[PDB]
């Protein structure tokens, strides 16, 4: 619930402001945001402390 | 291998005086064996078989004389003895045994079926009448009453069949299906004036109170089938009244499928509807917890124009079950079970004076300290706009954003007071708005926005100059664009010039060195952009090589787009 | 026939949420009524899944379950 | 594992143009207040099918 609160504000945001002249100033939130969630989905399951 | 399988199957696979003289070996066998065991009566059965097969049957009845005295309770035995004599063609003994059995054994079924078949297929049936009378004196239970009457409409008898009903109503009537069976008994064979007379003799029987309406449908449907139906909706309509809500659900399924043709307008959206209505409230007496069935009964009830005072007993009670959870995740559903009502009080009923209550009792539930529905406090507010009372509704806007800050309550005040043209109004609660929400540049943006709108350029440039000196921002990025674009709007360049400069003393980051150069490339002092390219590419010598190259194809894009061949040499030796 | 796919399908939802903890389950659970004799489509994208997202402890618990489960069908 | 993902898509700190610097947040709300009552109020605003079935029956 707290994840797609956050997600849609700035999305939001980001289809309002982009499309505009003086745009690339803007670090592409929305696709950025793909790219990070891209990037962390390779991930394992740690071993054991004891053994 | 040879396991369990190969070795129990090779333990498996191992695995006329001679006629009179055989046959004393044969009593023998049976006069010793019966010796020992004495409660043997298989054998005892056996030998009384035996012995009936050589016409030697004078021995074998008293066989079965002496394995009566051990046993006499014996129903396997009188049904081989009688079988025996049958067999034999012994009838009056057969039928001594039978009368003996019955006597003894009243109500073992078996032997009044048995004995009653013999006389009958002897035709007897004066007699087998006759043996169903003295049965019935034993009052045996249902099969045997059935089984008297089925025998008499083998016959054909139909008026003595009704004679049998009628004593079986007698003793066993208090099961309603014997009633049932004997109007369909009537029905079928055509004596419908019977057939009505024993449905209203049944009602009459089971009384008034203790309604056995199982009976009263099947009175309905049977005048249904006649065609009587006007009859039937009086059925019908009469039980409704009497079992109004447990039993009802038979009377309306069969009742909704009565008007399916006949009720075609006016009957059946009356009997669906009816239906509908007491299904409902099943579901409220199963969970006062279910808003979805409230939601769907206050739909029912609208759609109805259902009499004023009923829909609002319905909110009233949909409403009063608050969730025990108190977080906002159940509420969800349920705040809208209150908006509805207000809706319907402001639309349908048209008492204002009451939508305040409404409203009032839904602010006075909410847990406020805990999360608050803004959509509320909306409402609320606008309510009172079209009770043109500004004062109410700036009360309800200021003590929602007094308990509970929330932007969409700012976002709803600011734009009414943008709406009523209280400009001065909206800035005091900007600011009460950014001291809430600091971090919040898109509220920096509509605040410098909303000055930009009314002409004040020195505010709108003071609003921005306070923003991106604020220690944190979402995005720094959408203000500061938000800012050029405005000095931009301004077409005083030398200040969004130093915008740049500032920002590029923030952070080297190349794509603000991009940027600084399409700023000068769309001023069109397109030397100004290759003195940035330049200031950008010679010092940033540390820079990383695809840093540098984002960079540099930027200024490829500037000169082949100009097409000065001499600075694209420059470029390539960049 | 269905159940398995099913089980393919619902650990393919929990892997790309990331939930590979739940996503062994599904498969373990799933192994249980499969053979590695003619379900090979099954341990093989189990297998894929467990060299991207597992590790020595695991993979040997997957080779656990395929010589059991096999054992339970292969009775020559 | 920490499932990573999902709480990667929510995308924060976009770019550098910050000092990661703060102060206590009751001295910050009268930051804000006593930078933004220097504010100027130069000058007030004001901008002004078919029945059949039962049509025969009816
Ligand atoms: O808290 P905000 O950032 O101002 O978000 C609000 C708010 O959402 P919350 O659940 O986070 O409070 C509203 O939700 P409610 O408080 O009214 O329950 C929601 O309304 P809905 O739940 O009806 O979607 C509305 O969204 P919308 O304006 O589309 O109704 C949305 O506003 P944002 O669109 O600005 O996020």
């Amino acid at each position: 619930e707290q994840i797609v609160k956050i997600g849609h504000a700035s999305d939001s945001v980001r289809q309002y402001i982009d499309g505009t002249a003086t745009s690339g100033l803007l670090t592409d939130y929305t696709e950025s945001a793909r790219a990070n969630a891209v990037a962390a989905r390779t991930m394992r399951t740690p071993m054991l402390k004891d053994t | 291998q040879i396991t369990a399988e190969q070795l129990l199957r090779e333990a498996k696979e191992r695995e006329p005086d001679e006629l009179k003289e055989y046959q004393r070996k044969k009593r023998k066998e049976f006069e010793d064996g019966i010796r020992k065991n004495r409660m043997q009566l298989a054998n005892w059965i056996k030998y009384g078989k035996w012995e009936e097969s050589i016409g030697e049957i004078q021995r074998a009845r008293s066989v079965f004389e002496r394995a009566l005295d051990v046993d006499h309770r014996s129903i396997s035995i009188w049904l081989q003895y009688a079988e025996m004599e049958m067999r034999c063609k012994q009838i009056n003994h057969a039928r001594n045994v039978f009368d003996r059995a019955i006597t003894i054994m009243p109500r073992a079924m078996q032997f009044w079926l048995k004995y009653s078949y013999m006389e009958e297929v002897i035709e007897n049936i004066p007699g087998a009448r006759q043996i169903f009378e003295r049965w019935i004196e034993w009052e045996p239970p249902e099969q045997a009453w059935q089984t008297y009457i089925n025998f008499e409409l083998r016959y054909k008898e139909i008026d003595r069949a009704r004679s049998v009903y009628q004593r079986f109503l007698h003793v066993h009537g208090i099961n309603v299906q014997n009633w049932i069976k004997y109007a369909k008994f009537e029905e079928r064979n055509g004596y419908i004036g019977n057939a009505r007379a024993a449905y209203e003799k049944a009602m009459e029987y089971f009384g008034e109170e203790d309604i056995n309406e199982t009976v009263l449908v099947a009175f309905a449907l049977f005048e249904e089938r006649q065609k009587e139906h006007e009859r039937a909706r009086g059925i019908f309509k009469y039980g409704l009244d009497n079992l109004p809500s447990n039993r009802t659900e038979e009377i309306f399924k069969h009742y909704t499928q009565h008007e399916k043709k006949f009720g075609e307008r006016v009957g059946i959206e009356d009997v669906i509807i009816s239906k509908r209505k007491t299904q409902y409230e099943k579901m409220v007496e199963e969970n006062g917890y279910n808003y979805d069935a409230w939601f769907d009964y206050l739909r029912l009830l609208e759609n109805e124009e259902t009499d004023r005072e009923e829909v609002e007993d319905v909110y009233e009670r949909a409403i009063a079950n608050i969730p025990p959870h108190s977080e906002k995740r159940y509420w969800r559903r349920y705040i809208y079970l209150w908006i509805n009502y207000a809706l319907y009080e402001e639309l349908v009923a048209k008492d204002f004076d009451r939508a305040r209550q409404v409203y009032k009792a839904c602010i006075d539930i909410i847990p406020h300290k805990t999360f608050t529905f803004a959509k509320v406090w909306i409402m609320f507010a606008h309510f009172e706009i079209r009770q043109l009372d500004l004062n109410a509704a700036r009360k309800i806007m200021g003590v929602a954003i007094g308990k509970c800050p929330k932007d969409k309550l700012f976002r709803a005040y600011i734009d009414l007071e943008l709406q009523l043209r209280e400009f001065d109004r909206c800035r005091k609660l900007y600011e009460k708005f950014l001291e809430s929400s600091p971090e919040s540049s898109q509220t920096w943006i509509k605040f410098a926005e909303l000055e930009t709108l009314l002409g004040d350029t020195d505010r709108s440039r003071a609003v921005f100059t306070i923003a991106v000196q604020q220690p944190a921002l979402d995005m720094p990025e959408l203000l500061w664009k938000a800012y050029i674009d405005f000095e931009i709007a301004c077409e005083e360049h030398e200040k969004a010039r130093d915008l740049y400069e500032t920002l590029l003393q923030r952070t080297n980051h190349i794509k603000v060195w991009i940027s600084m150069a399409e700023f000068e490339q769309t001023i069109g002092n397109f030397e100004g952009a290759r003195k940035a390219f330049e200031r950008a590419n010679q010092s940033l010598e540390n820079a990383e090589k695809e840093e540098r190259l984002m960079l540099l194809e930027a200024w490829k894009e500037c000169e082949t787009k100009s097409g000065d061949q001499e600075a694209l040499k420059r470029v390539e030796t960049m | 026939d269905k159940s398995r796919a099913m089980s393919l399908r619902y650990a393919q939802l929990e892997t790309t949420v990331g939930e590979i903890d739940r996503a062994r389950a599904i498969y373990a659970h799933a192994a249980e009524i499969s053979d590695p004799k003619v379900h090979v489509k099954f341990w093989d994208t189990w297998k894929n899944f467990e060299v991207a997202h597992g590790n020595e402890a695991t993979v040997r618990d997957m080779l656990r379950v395929r010589r059991s489960v096999e054992a339970s069908y292969n009775v020559n | 594992t920490p499932a990573g993902s999902v709480a990667a898509t929510p995308f924060r700190d976009q770019m550098r143009i910050n000092e990661e610097i703060a102060g206590s947040a009751l001295e910050q709300k009268a930051s804000l207040k006593r930078a933004l009552a220097s504010l100027p109020t130069p000058k007030n605003d004001f901008e002004v099918w078919i029945e059949d079935a039962s049509e025969r029956a009816e």
